[PDB]
RNA sequence: GAGCUAGCCCUGGCCAGGGUGAAGCUGGGGUGAGACCCAGUGGAGGCCCGAACCGGUGGGGGAUGCAAACCCCUCGGAUGA
RNA sequence: GAAUGCCGGCAUGAGUAACGAUAAAGAGGGUGAGAAUCCCUCUCGCCGUAAGCCCAAGGGUUCCUACGCAAUGGUCGUCAGCGUAGGGUUAGGCGGGACCUAAGGUGAAGCCGAAAGGCGUAGCCGAAGGGCAGCCGGUUAAUAUUCCGGCCCUUCCCGCAGGUGCGAUGGGGGGACGCUCUAGGCUAGGGGGACCGGAGCCAUGGACGAGCCCGGCCAGAAGCGCAGGGUGGGAGGUAGGCAAAUCCGCCUCCCAACAAGCUCUGCGUGGUGGGGAAGCCCGGGUGACAACCCCCCGAAGCCAGGGAGCCAAGAAAAGCCUCUAAGCACAACCUGCGGGAACCCGUACCGCAAACCGACACAGGUGGGCGGGUGCAAGAGCACUCAGGCGCGCGGGAGAACCCUCGCCAAGGAACUCUGCAAGUUGGCCCCGUAACUUCGGGAGAAGGGGUGCUCCCUGGGGUGAUGAGCCCCGGGGAGCCGCAGUGAACAGGCUCUGGCGACUGUUUACCAAAAACACAGCUCUCUGCGAACUCGUAAGAGGAGGUAUAGGGAGCGACGCUUGCCCGGUGCCGGAAGGUCAAGGGGAGGGGUGCAAGCCCCGAACCGAAGCCCCGGUGAACGGCGGCCGUAACUAUAACGGUCCUAAGGUAGCGAAAUUCCUUGUCGGGUAAGUUCCGACCUGCACGAAAAGCGUAACGACCGGAGCGCUGUCUCGGCGAGGGACCCGGUGAAAUUGAACUGGCCGUGAAGAUGCGGCCUACCCGUGGCAGGACGAAAAGACCCCGUGGAGCUUUACUGCAGCC
RNA sequence: CGAUGUCGGCUCGUCGCAUCCUGGGGCUGAAGAAGGUCCCAAGGGUUGGGCUGUUCGCCCAUUAAAGCGGCACGCGAGCUG
RNA sequence: UGGGAGAGGGUGGUGGAAUUCCCGGAGUAGCGGUGAAAUGCGCAGAUACCGGGAGGAACGCCGAUGGCGAAGGCAGCCACCUGGUCCACCCGUGACGCUGAGGCGCGAAAGCGUGGGGAGCAAACCGGAUUAGAUACCCGGGUAGUCCACGCCCUAAACG
RNA sequence: CCGAGGGUAGGGCCCGUGACUGGGGCGAAGUCGUAACAAGGUAGCUGUACCGGAAGGUGCGGCUGGAU
């Protein structure tokens, strides 16, 4: 439930903020977190590579457990759920029977005190990992291996899920986030459950403060600039694009596909997103 | 108001110092050149 | 050549005093339970007034200058992008 | 002899401007060849959140002393940051190194690149961050946490004693962290004292006093006390912390729990060691056996790694402690005590400035700490002052114009002007009171008003202490006094109505534009399934992101409200296994050269053959576009209606003489005595219109319009006064400019605007203060305009290439 | 074109006369008063304001009158902008 | 106290038919649509047929002149939570009743806000017919919406 | 002291009036179409929504005050 502001400066009559109802630990794991090396969007030549990039509030990296095939078999309570500056979802902190240590992204749904456990004979229920063979069509998963052994890559965003389609071989057949019909290998990791946090899309950052905290520094539009800078910039006054609209660099922005196309994963792409 | 000249001696000593002149191919030919004219300083004097 | 200037990175530092009085919390009222109302507490904010600090609005002076951009009066921001 | 030629010398302007903040000077006495300018004394003024003091950078002997005055110093100079010479900087504890890591840099392994080189894990380097042991006083012309004195402390080596499974670059703990707000106790610092110590003072009408004036502390080991910070104890299991582990993590059990204990800081006390004023007398000496005490205020500093709340979620590594591994247990480590050892560099001086950055002893620029008192509500604001530091390195006169900065003004009160530009007015605090509209916050300091000093009397509450007195802090009521006037000086909003634009706080053309421009939350389209798209790079490699579609890139629009219509024919983009075209290649009907011939060599049709293009569809918050003529109603007028041509389709809602309306000061209404502007309407919109968004919108604005009140030197219309200049005298002494000059007026003439030619007229020679009509005055080889088969930035369905992509 | 600064205003005037007023006249379809028209006359005078950057023009209130023009569309080493 | 019938309400689950789209097969010259047509779709292989998948919405027969609710209204099946109501017994309380200005709550459809979802249907809108016109009726497309969650709206031939 | 009233400033209610604008009533023989009354030639009406010179049309749901 995100949470509003009575409006007692023009910023604050729009802005809101998460309630972060779930969390019950507010400061990290100490041997979990590292420092995260800010760039800039700057690129080992110093070049500023990704544009507007800068200036936001400083973090620890806190490190997550993606491959939890690590520890198959061995459960593992759910001790604390935390805030995570560097993802939208929250983390979950994972003692193990072990004593080992881990974070994992939070399900939604999850509950301090219950326990998860990873492998092919573990129960479908919130929280647990199989490789995707083991788990029953239509249930909705998350933190989904893409290549066996490789590390979740698939739905890990605030609210998102994919869901198990079919079979096929030794493959499975998922509904991504994107809605884009993919085969992903039977024997790659996932995680029963949607990712929590689902009424992150509805933040109303406010004002523009608050984007200068994100690291998100001021986006100036192609038409305000010159046409030494921009396809859009110049003209007397205002204008229209006065070509296809086109980025910085010439390429076309409206419709232009960009997907490479003898790409080896097509063979593995059912069907294209929609909508 | 501010002017230009600032003056740093760690940043004198690492931007035109000698060690800085001889990591490079250009900054050897300018000791190389120097010392062909005859210049009684190759590098700024920076106290340190 | 970034000891000027522009942006970003690391690590430090600075912002007199006064004003306004959000949420929450407590109590009281209310109700089937509620919403909600009242009081107190509380101390939020690209909130207000105003130094330092950062600016440069209007006018006057200056114009082989005190100065290759300055001076006086006035004016903007001043917990924040 | 000319090149706005080059180098040098010297003129002119000229004894001209100027001599660098309007904080300010006067006199006496010294010194000396010489003194406004050096030294001393007295008087005067200026700074005092500095114009005082202390660090850091940068500077580099500028420091102190003697001897000097050619040049330097905007004058002078006996003086000096100047010349010559001599002297001066002292550390185990302060800062940096022999410690640690940050970005970044470098880089065994490794990767890449014609060469040069580019990358790169560890490692190394890298600090104003982490870690680490010295406080007070004295001394020199000049250094001092450095020398000395006092009291303290650290590390290394060795030895002695006692203890212990000792041992690490390896495991673990810790170090270790935000922003706002904030408790208790303290310290720094400050105010008062009828108490304590002091040389003295009684003036000019009065006071010998509970009088005046001055001071009343600082450092300190163990111990002790007050206030805080940190920290559970035992056992059993164990598969995790890349070997091991008795450590850490995890599970269970018992005991402890706002505690206590243990530990570590801060503050107080504390053996002891220091300091110690006014005044007087010559930095010193005295005062002095100085006294060194009570009360109040009180930090933003300390206890500290304290507490609470919030979201944007807040370094690393070593020191340190613990665990074990080889190893070794005659060792080694821990604890206590003792002796010994303890290196390199900095240290002078300036440091908001005459010593740094600005060519200058330049009204500019320069990071951190301290920054006293009183009063004004507070405060680092303001005025005056302490300590301390200055009067700004030309002066003396005069009392014109004119200029600057400032003060006042009869009557009027914006009549000034592009414009109330400028300057008035208003002005702090307390109290009363406060409109449309609104997104319910606001609008709001709305507007508008009342109060404000001093004296006496009564009285309420708080802090400290003791519950009291004293001190300190918030008040309440009554009666009076004086002035023109009580925030009596200084600092401190003029207000209202109504339009346009932009929602808003923000950002910008360093040095003519701060805005309506940019950004902004928000909305939509689009690309991207992760070795993502995209970006930088020849590459390797990076950014994206240690992110994963609630994410990331690109584009337009720009809070919010109500909305965003029709056209897909052209261009773009998306889809389309057909068909057409299509390069290399495949194929080889059929020719040709040469040879005696086998052969060798060459040309070569049909046909197969990608992307692209053609073709078929889709697509507007993709590029874009959204008609003409003629007729028609029972007064007229106008056409709801009709006809026809053309189109891919013919502009919808809303708005409209507009930041857009040419004709135009359209017409009508409002405001004014009068209104090319303004506001409200109309609609024949030259040439509005829906995300290059359309129409609104509370609040906001150093934006741009229009009006009114208040008040004014803006003005009628100017007058007087002040200071700094101008002027005169002494000192020092520029500049652009300059063919040479013995350089008048009119009417003519002349390359068409004549001091210079003609004719006339006028005119003794040379200056000083002033004014700007001319010398087509100066400055700058016109920036407008053209010319040059000159240049550069930019665009594209100009040409031709290249990257990139297919 | 190795620069003859350009609209309007302000300030300061000066000149011409094809005279707006005032003075002197003739004719009148001049009764008087008041006008019309032409002639002589440049001595002096020729207002304040609303609108607009305006010159110009319109308007308000007056006036004897509210003249036209030249002087580099007079005048930026005089100001404004 | 003991019983009963019921699409009364809320939550979660889940079952088959059909439509549509996608893939695979097989197959050829039309399909669709109307009063008749045309637009549209189809040799780039449609329609009709078989197998497979995806998704949303509504629940045939039972079904009725039926049942339940105060009304609006409620229909596959299952579980859970919950309201009203009727009958039997004649056991308890002893008039504790009726109504009800204000108040509060509920209130079909359409509509509005923020998310989601989107098969079929379908305002607007496009095209084809018809017609003098045809901003309609009929045909082919088609966007809101219809669906879910939460929050608004508070109307009706909300009628017996 | 109070005090008629006068002054300054800001509110509330009512009345009159205003360029222009909105619909309304009415008016012997105007223009356009034909929505309703017959199944009125698409049964009608209805709340709402969207569109159109105009009556209206269409969607969703409701009513019979509908016919056969
Ligand atoms: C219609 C108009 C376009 C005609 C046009 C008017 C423009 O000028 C005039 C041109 C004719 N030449 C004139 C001119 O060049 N004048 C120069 C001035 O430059 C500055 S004055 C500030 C700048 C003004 C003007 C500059 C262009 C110097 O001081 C002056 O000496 C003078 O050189 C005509
Ligand atoms: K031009
Ligand atoms: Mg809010
Ligand atoms: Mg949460
Ligand atoms: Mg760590
Ligand atoms: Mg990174
Ligand atoms: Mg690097
Ligand atoms: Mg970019
Ligand atoms: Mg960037
Ligand atoms: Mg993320
Ligand atoms: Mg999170
Ligand atoms: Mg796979
Ligand atoms: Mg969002
Ligand atoms: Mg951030
Ligand atoms: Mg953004
Ligand atoms: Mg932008
Ligand atoms: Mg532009
Ligand atoms: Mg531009
Ligand atoms: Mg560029
Ligand atoms: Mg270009
Ligand atoms: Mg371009
Ligand atoms: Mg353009
Ligand atoms: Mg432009
Ligand atoms: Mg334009
Ligand atoms: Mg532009
Ligand atoms: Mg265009
Ligand atoms: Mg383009
Ligand atoms: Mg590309
Ligand atoms: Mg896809
Ligand atoms: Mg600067
Ligand atoms: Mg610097
Ligand atoms: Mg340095
Ligand atoms: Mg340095
Ligand atoms: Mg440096
Ligand atoms: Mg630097
Ligand atoms: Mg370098
Ligand atoms: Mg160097
Ligand atoms: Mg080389
Ligand atoms: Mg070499
Ligand atoms: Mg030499
Ligand atoms: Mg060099
Ligand atoms: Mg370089
Ligand atoms: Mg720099
Ligand atoms: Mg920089
Ligand atoms: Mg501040
Ligand atoms: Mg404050
Ligand atoms: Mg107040
Ligand atoms: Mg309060
Ligand atoms: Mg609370
Ligand atoms: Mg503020
Ligand atoms: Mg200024
Ligand atoms: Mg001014
Ligand atoms: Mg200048
Ligand atoms: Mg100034
Ligand atoms: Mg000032
Ligand atoms: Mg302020
Ligand atoms: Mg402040
Ligand atoms: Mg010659
Ligand atoms: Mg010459
Ligand atoms: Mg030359
Ligand atoms: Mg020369
Ligand atoms: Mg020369
Ligand atoms: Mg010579
Ligand atoms: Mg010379
Ligand atoms: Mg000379
Ligand atoms: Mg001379
Ligand atoms: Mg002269
Ligand atoms: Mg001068
Ligand atoms: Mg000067
Ligand atoms: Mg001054
Ligand atoms: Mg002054
Ligand atoms: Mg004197
Ligand atoms: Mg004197
Ligand atoms: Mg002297
Ligand atoms: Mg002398
Ligand atoms: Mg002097
Ligand atoms: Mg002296
Ligand atoms: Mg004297
Ligand atoms: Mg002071
Ligand atoms: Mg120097
Ligand atoms: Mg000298
Ligand atoms: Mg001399
Ligand atoms: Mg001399
Ligand atoms: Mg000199
Ligand atoms: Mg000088
Ligand atoms: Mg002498
Ligand atoms: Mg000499
Ligand atoms: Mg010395
Ligand atoms: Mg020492
Ligand atoms: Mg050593
Ligand atoms: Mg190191
Ligand atoms: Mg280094
Ligand atoms: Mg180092
Ligand atoms: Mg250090
Ligand atoms: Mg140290
Ligand atoms: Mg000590
Ligand atoms: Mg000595
Ligand atoms: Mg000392
Ligand atoms: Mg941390
Ligand atoms: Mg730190
Ligand atoms: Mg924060
Ligand atoms: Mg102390
Ligand atoms: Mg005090
Ligand atoms: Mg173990
Ligand atoms: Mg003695
Ligand atoms: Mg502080
Ligand atoms: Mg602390
Ligand atoms: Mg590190
Ligand atoms: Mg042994
Ligand atoms: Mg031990
Ligand atoms: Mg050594
Ligand atoms: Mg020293
Ligand atoms: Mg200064
Ligand atoms: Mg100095
Ligand atoms: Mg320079
Ligand atoms: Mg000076
Ligand atoms: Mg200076
Ligand atoms: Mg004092
Ligand atoms: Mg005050
Ligand atoms: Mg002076
Ligand atoms: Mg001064
Ligand atoms: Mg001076
Ligand atoms: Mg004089
Ligand atoms: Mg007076
Ligand atoms: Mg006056
Ligand atoms: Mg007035
Ligand atoms: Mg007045
Ligand atoms: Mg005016
Ligand atoms: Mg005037
Ligand atoms: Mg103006
Ligand atoms: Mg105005
Ligand atoms: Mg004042
Ligand atoms: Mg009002
Ligand atoms: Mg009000
Ligand atoms: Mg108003
Ligand atoms: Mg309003
Ligand atoms: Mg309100
Ligand atoms: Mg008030
Ligand atoms: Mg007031
Ligand atoms: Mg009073
Ligand atoms: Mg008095
Ligand atoms: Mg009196
Ligand atoms: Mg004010
Ligand atoms: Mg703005
Ligand atoms: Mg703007
Ligand atoms: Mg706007
Ligand atoms: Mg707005
Ligand atoms: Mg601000
Ligand atoms: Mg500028
Ligand atoms: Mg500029
Ligand atoms: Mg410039
Ligand atoms: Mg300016
Ligand atoms: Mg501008
Ligand atoms: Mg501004
Ligand atoms: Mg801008
Ligand atoms: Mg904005
Ligand atoms: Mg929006
Ligand atoms: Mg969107
Ligand atoms: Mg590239
Ligand atoms: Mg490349
Ligand atoms: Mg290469
Ligand atoms: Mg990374
Ligand atoms: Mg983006
Ligand atoms: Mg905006
Ligand atoms: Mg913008
Ligand atoms: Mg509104
Ligand atoms: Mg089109
Ligand atoms: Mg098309
Ligand atoms: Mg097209
Ligand atoms: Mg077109
Ligand atoms: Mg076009
Ligand atoms: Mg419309
Ligand atoms: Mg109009
Ligand atoms: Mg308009
Ligand atoms: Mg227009
Ligand atoms: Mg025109
Ligand atoms: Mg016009
Ligand atoms: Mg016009
Ligand atoms: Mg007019
Ligand atoms: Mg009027
Ligand atoms: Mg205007
Ligand atoms: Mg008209
Ligand atoms: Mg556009
Ligand atoms: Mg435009
Ligand atoms: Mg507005
Ligand atoms: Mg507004
Ligand atoms: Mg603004
Ligand atoms: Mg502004
Ligand atoms: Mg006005
Ligand atoms: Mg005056
Ligand atoms: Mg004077
Ligand atoms: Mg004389
Ligand atoms: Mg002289
Ligand atoms: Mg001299
Ligand atoms: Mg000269
Ligand atoms: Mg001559
Ligand atoms: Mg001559
Ligand atoms: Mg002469
Ligand atoms: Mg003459
Ligand atoms: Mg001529
Ligand atoms: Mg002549
Ligand atoms: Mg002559
Ligand atoms: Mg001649
Ligand atoms: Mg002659
Ligand atoms: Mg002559
Ligand atoms: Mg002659
Ligand atoms: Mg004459
Ligand atoms: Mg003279
Ligand atoms: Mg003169
Ligand atoms: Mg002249
Ligand atoms: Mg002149
Ligand atoms: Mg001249
Ligand atoms: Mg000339
Ligand atoms: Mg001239
Ligand atoms: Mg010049
Ligand atoms: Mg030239
Ligand atoms: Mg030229
Ligand atoms: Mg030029
Ligand atoms: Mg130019
Ligand atoms: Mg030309
Ligand atoms: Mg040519
Ligand atoms: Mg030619
Ligand atoms: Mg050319
Ligand atoms: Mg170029
Ligand atoms: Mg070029
Ligand atoms: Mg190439
Ligand atoms: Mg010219
Ligand atoms: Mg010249
Ligand atoms: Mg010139
Ligand atoms: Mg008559
Ligand atoms: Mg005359
Ligand atoms: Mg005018
Ligand atoms: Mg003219
Ligand atoms: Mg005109
Ligand atoms: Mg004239
Ligand atoms: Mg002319
Ligand atoms: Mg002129
Ligand atoms: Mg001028
Ligand atoms: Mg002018
Ligand atoms: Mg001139
Ligand atoms: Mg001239
Ligand atoms: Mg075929
Ligand atoms: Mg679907
Ligand atoms: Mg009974
Ligand atoms: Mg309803
Ligand atoms: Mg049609
Ligand atoms: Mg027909
Ligand atoms: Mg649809
Ligand atoms: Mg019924
Ligand atoms: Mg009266
Ligand atoms: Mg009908
Ligand atoms: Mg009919
Ligand atoms: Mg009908
Ligand atoms: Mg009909
Ligand atoms: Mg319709």
């Amino acid at each position: 439930a995100v949470k509003k502001f009575k409006p007692y400066t023009p910023s604050r009559r729009f802005m809101t903020v998460a309630d972060f109802s779930e969390i019950t630990k507010t400061e990290p794991e100490k041997s979990l977190v590292k420092p995260l090396k800010k760039t800039g969007g700057r690129n080992n030549q110093g070049r500023i590579t990704v544009r507007f990039r800068g200036g936001g509030h400083k973090r620890l990296y806190r490190i997550i457990d993606f491959k939890r095939w690590d520890k198959v078999g061995i459960p593992a309570k759910v001790a604390a759920i935390e805030y995570d500056p560097n993802r939208s979802a929250r983390i979950a902190l994972l003692h193990y029977v072990d004593g080992e240590k881990r974070y994992i992204i939070a399900p939604d749904g999850l509950q301090v005190g219950q326990q998860v456990v990873a492998g092919p004979d573990a129960p479908i229920q919130v929280g647990n990992a199989l490789p995707l063979r083991f788990i029953p069509v239509g249930t909705v998963v998350h933190a989904v291996e893409l290549e066996p052994k490789k590390g979740a890559k698939l739905a890990r965003a605030a609210g998102t899920s994919a869901q198990i389609q079919g079979r096929e071989g030794d493959y499975v057949i998922l509904r991504l986030p994107s809605g884009e019909l993919r085969k992903v290998h039977g024997e790659c990791y996932a995680t029963v459950g949607a990712v929590g946090n689902a009424d992150h899309k509805n933040i109303v950052l406010g004002k523009a403060g608050r984007s200068r905290w994100l690291g998100r520094r001021p986006h100036v539009r192609g038409a305000a600039m010159n046409p030494v800078d921009h396809p859009h910039g110049g003209g007397e006054g205002r204008a229209p694009r006065g070509r296809p609209p086109a980025s910085p660099w010439g390429w076309q922005t409206k419709g232009l596909k960009t997907r490479k196309r003898r790409k080896p994963s097509s063979r593995f792409i059912i069907a294209r997103r929609k909508k | 108001m501010k002017r230009t000249w600032q003056p740093n001696r760690r940043k004198r000593a690492k931007t035109h110092g000698f060690r800085a002149r001889m990591r490079t191919p250009g900054g050897r030919k300018v000791l190389k050149r120097r010392r062909q004219k005859g210049r009684w300083r190759l590098t700024p004097a920076v106290r340190k």
